[PDB]
């Protein structure tokens, strides 16, 4: 499952956990087993403006 | 106010949405302990505080 | 008190069942001793707890 979040809302991406990110877009069960891997994406992902 | 000197109003005779408050992105944390956040609505409660 | 044998058998069993029911009002540990409540109070992952 790979997609772009904001910094502040990995924590929504966990099983159990609510959130705005977390209903409308991409919904995990709460028995999920396996694993939530991120790194940053700021020096490819953005620009100045 | 300030966090030694919190401010405590009560809430009484209220029909509360607290869709207001779940849905807004504007409150940078949510987090409920007795209850859950969505099914707020569906409860009755007095000697509501804040 | 003549009878007092088989009147001990019935308060036995009928002490037996009261304190079996009043077991039903123990919430163990939990916020509340009513299943009802606890099922619209919270989202699974806590209510399963």
């Amino acid at each position: 499952d790979s997609f772009v979040i904001r910094g502040d809302e990995v924590r929504q991406i966990a099983p159990g956990q609510t959130g705005t990110i977390a209903d409308y877009n991409y919904k995990l069960p709460d028995d999920f087993t396996g694993c939530v891997i991120a790194w940053n994406s700021n020096n490819l992902d953005s620009k100045v403006g | 106010a300030s966090v030694y000197a919190w401010n405590r109003k009560r809430i009484s005779n209220c029909v509360a949405d607290y869709s207001v408050l779940y849905n807004s992105a504007s409150f940078s944390t949510f987090k409920c302990y007795g209850v859950s956040p969505t099914k707020l609505n569906d409860l009755c409660f007095t000697n509501v505080y804040a | 008190s003549a009878l007092g044998k088989l009147q001990d058998v019935v308060n036995q069993n009928a002490q037996a069942l009261n304190t079996l029911v009043k077991q039903l009002s123990s919430n163990f540990g939990a916020i509340s001793s009513v299943l009802n409540d606890i099922l619209s109070r919270l989202d699974p992952p806590e209510a399963e707890v």
